[PDB]
């Protein structure tokens, strides 16, 4: 994955090192963090539910389309909304990830590596869930390097879809 | 490689859950100490050639016939790949200690390792001695109270002890 | 070369990545570090000559025979124990560099890169230089995160002699 | 690739002299700041895909040229290569701000780009007016004053704009 | 360019051989398929501006919204409806390009490679085109082999955007 | 490798004998049909994706433990590997039908699959279904006798139905 | 084997493309070719004795010295004459193999790798087959594209040996 | 690369317009008599062997000095490389013929032949005679009336003795 | 691989001792008709192609079912490659005549070709009758006394002899 | 190995080729230097422990402190005295088996792989046994072609050093 | 080009090595031969003219058709006569060369490689020059090592055309 | 490349000729002394180590710009790159004794040499001087009459200042 520690060691691996004070600097760096990553997750962990269903509404609100037309990949029936609420928090929870690891990694690995094609195959489109990931972004109630950098992962996120 | 964080994410995206508030402050707790941590990464990396060397030198002592003309360890070569040997199982240790986790050690160093000592007729006996000395003298030298704020470090030990006794278990 | 920043550029441009929160990390342990590591050079820096004169007799006393044998790979003349302050001398700027750019980066690039090569080629012997490093870092008078980091650079020059 | 220090080392080490005091002052002053420095990377980061499509998309309203058939942009196999360089430009000029040092900036993207684009056909001075775009969006994402501490940036913004600069000059 | 002949050709040439009976006899394929090829893409062209607008009108049908949002990347003013029917153009005289040549050459040169990366970046549906030539499928008129194989490169078109 | 023709050739040639007049005339005979043959390659290959991702789609709607997290095809890496395994098995099938002989399939794709899907722990048996529902799809396609010149084409689709079979068998 | 529907296929999977036009029509021109190729393949195979005793003794009659001459590469005894015999049988075999192919596949895989090094070894002058094969397409007593194919795998035989 | 229909596709991108009737009805015309032009394809490659080397021969017959010993074409090497050079030039040109346009032998063929022959002391003039000679004989050899459906292949045969023009200009 | 000096080198080495007067005196002995040793290279060698064309002959003579169609000696290619197995087997075994110790015989030849002739079909036990012939031909050729100076050889055909029933043995 | 039997046959197998009249000379070669080869590996044998303690003392002589200094890279001791007779004896017992096998090959295969990782590693320095090797020269007593032959090892291995 | 020095070069050169007592061995069996080689050289070298001459008769003799049959591959004429004895003047030619470099470089580079294409392409039986070179072999009276080395590179040359 | 034989063999081919008997006596002139360059050619590869380091001592003693700092041989890299680049010239030149011919030296060694210097802003002439130093040193040690037959090795001396020279002349 993409984290502080694993790239600080994976680097080494590859030039065949012992860890120097870099990969220790990398660590310190991550530690610090972590202080404000952690509880961010955790914040954004206990107001899950609320985030997904506010972001799923505000999807339909913002394209109102996808709650009328017929199709495997709309939310015009039960199956097609609960299929939008699931990815929905499958999103959040990367970021809740993303947090705890301090890196893109569990998103890169879980979500990001192969969205486009999923997303082409089952004819989903990115600005859904672009506004989902807005709305989050926009009522976590977060604040400071939390803040920061869970929006930074909101923000990768959305350009990975953009 | 999965380290401290990413291995409890992993496990619980696995489970398509979020980590449970006592998960997170469990790793809160591994935050808080991690300046020892890096201490003791530091304090065994710097003294790695000598960790090796002794132990190797006292490992040659107890088991001559390693460096007895047709031993495993004759000859200049099979020599450096020995020191090399203790060298790599060293280093992929000080990973574990850093990453907080044992998944490099055992992914990229230790699992497969027996069957190269045994496609090579390497005694892994005697590799796993070399651990032992050297995990006794790398626990020696991060309990060193010399040049440091004093504090309890006694989890980390016990923790690095596993690592290289994952490493001595793994060629035995 | 070896230093963080430097470092978390070259990681993020083999994967064609834009720079995420994990080079922020990195970045920020680098700055945290800089405060102490460029005191700790700047310190370094004022007691060259005593350290370095310290050093070289250090030598001269581990190994008495440096100073009272025929060729040029020894200090006997003149020449050589300037030769040898100077190496000596190049060892501890190196160090001062490497606190500076908080990493190995600048002796490995300038020192380690070739120094078996050179120590065979003119018959300089490694544990005259440990011995040297040894006596620096038991002289130089640093306290706090500053010696605990360059001690790091000492241990690694040392580690390489080894 | 030099960074901030780096550079000052090597300047140093040619000249086989140890840092003055002022250096390391200036250096220290850079750090004191560094905070500022890695808000810039994160906002540009964070933006740059519209960047990268605003500034696109706007080069091309005002050049409908390339766009045309028959132009360097048409065709979706060298528009995406043009935005790919958009792109990169934005992210190498980023890697800049980052190590506090154009190095890397000259030395992988911008170097021999000129003779790139002239023995291709393409438009530098097309280039030029998207990393203009590019940055002008830039800078202003940076100073955006809303969620984030209030202070000076000016010397900061200078910098970037400095990069983004060379980056221009480099294909025209 | 990927055509019966041009291949034939290549895959002789990397092979280090004469042309054989195997390509005479791509070639006999060819010439057979164009004289029905010719004349389709001739038909097509014919009924290029009738096919376009009511793709475009297809697409706005199926999709109502792209001509009520605002943004760049919909077709709510007269600069993004343009924008529609320039796509739609392309699209179609890559068809006939594809019938000329008999092959996907053209349409991949010109149009696939990178189509993702266009729809991604300028946020566009795949959907939209999709429905436009499912459309001018439907409505190109043709029959026989003509029909037969510009349905091929249509739903060839149709497949590089699912 | 082999076609219709060239494995009766290959089966003549082990025995040092020219091809029978029965040999040739069933040639002829398929030789006769080979409009049919085309024209379902075509029609497979026309819906490709649709076929594909509607096979998936059912798959994953009676299979829900594939896409449950933890299941061998949740995240978007493995649910891209898993599509493109499917259209792979199709694109391969449609070559066997191209060719009028199994060979291709059973080389270039079948064979060593199953110890693959082994190894990764993925399990052959949803591939298998997969694939089922990729030839009743497919099969439906081919029949429909809208827009194409009525005739009977039975073997033909047998033929089909048999190489979708032996995918299905591979890859459990 | 090279065969138009073979390297079709072969030339999509090297692309790790599904099978579009293009190979359609190479499928056609093979098709279309093999209703003559087929029937040529039966014509000679019905006058296969004669024509090989008739290719072996134009042989006989182009190179007396293969009659008179001593050696196990001649034709001298009736072992040497049963040897020749075969051969130009083989050869013949080949070419219907061929019609029947639509392509050298089966003459280039049976026969033709390696002929250099058996004519070599076994001291066997390719002229004596150019012969033979000069005769054979003299005597066949084909027509139309069925004559022009054979005698294309004939001359490409011919080729293979000069 | 580009054959008769891509050729003028590629020319009609350019100006972002569909192929006129009358372009169209060109390649129509083009398409009526292609029987004859893969006629003498396949007449000059069954002749191959033979056109290389008679036109060797009688190319050494007159230009004797090639053959000499010190002359490029002498020891067996060079006579090998030499014919091999003919038979490619001509392989090429039959691919030109079969293609329906210049662009392979261009492109894949004598693009930086001549500066090759330079830097290698071969004599271009020589090789552009020889291929004169595999003009002549392949353009004999295509008319023969003999065992072929009598017609008109006047244009064809101009086309041919364009290719191997263009491939003796290329050379010398 | 070994010589005859490096494998007793080595057999000294795992040991740690010096060569024994004796083995020095057996060394000196090898030494001492060496001409013969290379005067039997020699002569073998130049008689490759007759020594395997004529076992081979006469190999497809007494087992006609090889070259009779659907044999594993049939077509053109797998005669060739009959031929060529039957040259690099006589090849080796003038290595190891040469180099004075069969391991290059061993080792880059032999080893697993057993397995090899059994995985393709080939018949070994046929293979080995080709050696035999080989064999009988090869020491024919050495034992020639004339132009050549007069002397014994036995010791050294009866090495050869182990070489060729070496090759014989390992391919059953 | 490096000698001249194996090497010839090498290029010969690598070229896959029989070999001819220069493996030939190769081997006449090894064959007439074997002659003086043998007799000096043979001498040096028979006086193998009187040029070793002569080696060890003209070592002592050169380097005293050698004999002086503690720890365990020195001789100070018994077992370091024993450790350099070891080490001096396998540097002849090379120089023996070079002559023998009439090349480079056992002492690179056994002693010159790695011997930089061991002396940096034990701290042995390369001069110790650079001296011990110019003592063996001058006392080996060797005459002819067979000191000539043993004096390129000896200078072999001192270069290796150096 | 194969000669033992060059080879020998090759060798230490692939290796980065300095020439050894190996490469030197090598050199003084190519000098000790080439005593012998030169001599030989120059001794065929004053046979060229009857030695080509009765080559070529022999040759005639063996296949007499060579000067009966019309055609350019044979010796029925003057033109084709030349052209025979020029040949067997190669070949002699390329065998003193061979004898002067102590190896089968010359005749390798200006011979063999290539020498399958040439007769395969003229129509030129090896059995021809195989003839000529066993009368040439059987002819040549040289004796001594001279004879041998000379009769080395004639069964060479023999062997390439088997 | 060539060596001393090859080197007359292949200017004779060019002609068509046999060597003159002048020729093949100064070949046996050559072989009568040969001992002679194996002789300088172990002694000179005997002392590589010291030829290449005293002229480096000796080269940086006189010119101390190359060391200090911002000299292109100052840090340990580049002293490297330097020593070794004295190290494969004496190397190549040594092969050059030994084949007796400078074609070795010429293509592998000396070939862009100069333009690779350039490039790099190395100061090929202190190379030069180097190299210069190098020559009068290997003259030195093969001039020696101890521990060797007395004889005449002027014309020997002579060739290797000559290559020596060649290596000089290529950097300047
Ligand atoms: C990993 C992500 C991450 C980043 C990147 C980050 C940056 C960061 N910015 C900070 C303050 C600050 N950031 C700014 C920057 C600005 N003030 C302005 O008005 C403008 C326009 C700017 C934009 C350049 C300033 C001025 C300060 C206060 C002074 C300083 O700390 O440097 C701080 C210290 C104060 C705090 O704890 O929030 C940090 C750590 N924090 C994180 O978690």
């Amino acid at each position: 994955m993409k984290t502080p520690l694993t790239e600080a060691v994976s680097v080494a691996d590859s030039q065949g090192r012992f860890l120097s004070s870099t990969e220790i600097q990398v660590a310190f760096g991550r530690f610090r963090q972590a202080k404000a990553g952690l509880e961010a997750a955790k914040a954004l962990t206990s107001k899950a539910d609320s985030l997904i269903s506010g972001a799923a509404q505000a999807v339909y609100n913002k394209f109102p389309y996808t709650t009328q037309m017929q199709g495997p990949n709309y939310a015009a029936d039960q199956r097609g909304k609960d299929k939008c609420a699931r990815d929905i928090g499958y999103y959040l929870r990367m970021v809740t990830y993303c947090l705890i690891a301090g890196g893109t990694g569990p998103m890169d690995e879980y979500l990001i590596a192969g969205i486009d094609e999923i997303n082409r195959t089952f004819e989903l489109s990115p600005s859904w869930y672009i506004e989902a990931l807005k709305y989050i972004k926009a009522n976590h109630g977060l604040s400071g390097d939390a803040a920061v950098e869970a929006n930074s992962y909101l923000d990768y996120a959305i350009n990975a879809l953009s | 490689m999965f380290d401290a964080f990413t291995k409890v994410v992993s496990q619980a995206d696995t489970r398509g859950e979020m980590l449970s508030t006592a998960q997170i402050d469990a790793l809160s707790q591994m935050v808080a100490e991690s300046n020892k941590r890096l201490d003791v990464v530091n304090r065994i990396t710097s003294n790695a050639s000598t960790i090796v060397s002794n132990a190797a030198r006292s490992l040659f002592a107890e088991q001559p016939q390693l460096i007895a003309p047709g031993g495993n360890a004759y000859t200049s070569t099979r020599m450096a790949a020995c020191l090399r040997d203790m060298e790599i199982i060293l280093r992929y240790v000080t990973y574990a200690v850093f990453a907080g986790d044992a998944s490099v050690l055992e992914d990229r160093c230790l699992n497969g390792l027996r069957e190269t000592y045994l496609a090579l007729g390497t005694p892994g006996s005697s590799v796993a001695v070399g651990v032992g000395k050297m995990k006794e003298a790398a626990l020696a030298i991060v309990n060193d109270p010399a040049g440091i704020t004093p504090g309890d470090c006694s989890a980390l030990a016990s923790e690095i002890a596993s690592y290289f006794d994952r490493a001595c278990a793994a060629v035995s």
